[PDB]
């Protein structure tokens, strides 16, 4: 049921483990300096961990 | 002195290397999300910005010499005694030699 074709489309893979991570490690709606440098360091000890 | 302000030095370009890191996971995070032309987030340009005035104060401090002008000052200590005697030119006839011979 292969040979007929009459629509065809390509769509993309959801994400990545650690791309993801990253991105939602990055989403910060409304923070002050010591949050975002306390955000900051937990992304470094957890890519020293890794 | 100098040791301190080569300390300093070095972990002023350890936390602007630092911030560069960050810049560069914050460029590739962006790649990843489609449109949102946002900038960086101030607070680690603002810690950039602070490690290059940092290491900025210390690389003139490491270097500086700043001699005199004048050429009659440095020889303002100096005195004509030492001057008298010559490299090229040693008698080796003294009474010390002779006195020393023994010991």
């Amino acid at each position: 049921s292969l040979a007929e074709v009459v629509c065809l489309e390509m769509v993309d893979l959801p994400l990545t483990g650690a791309q993801a991570e990253l991105e939602g490690e990055f989403g910060k709606k409304a923070d002050g300096l010591l949050g975002m440098f306390l955000k900051r360091l937990s992304s470094q000890l957890i890519l020293l961990q890794a | 002195a100098p040791s301190l302000w080569k300390g300093l030095v070095g972990i002023g370009l350890f936390a602007l290397a630092h911030a560069a890191f960050s810049a560069a996971q914050h460029r590739s995070y962006m790649r990843l999300t489609e449109k949102e032309d946002e900038s960086l987030p101030i607070d680690i340009v603002l810690q950039t910005l602070l490690a290059f005035a940092v290491t900025c104060y210390g690389i003139v401090h490491i270097a500086g010499e700043f001699k005199d002008m004048d050429a009659t000052s440095e020889l303002k200590n100096k005195t004509f005694d030492t001057l008298r005697n010559h490299p090229s030119f040693y008698v080796f006839n003294h009474r010390g030699r002779v006195l020393f011979r023994p010991s």
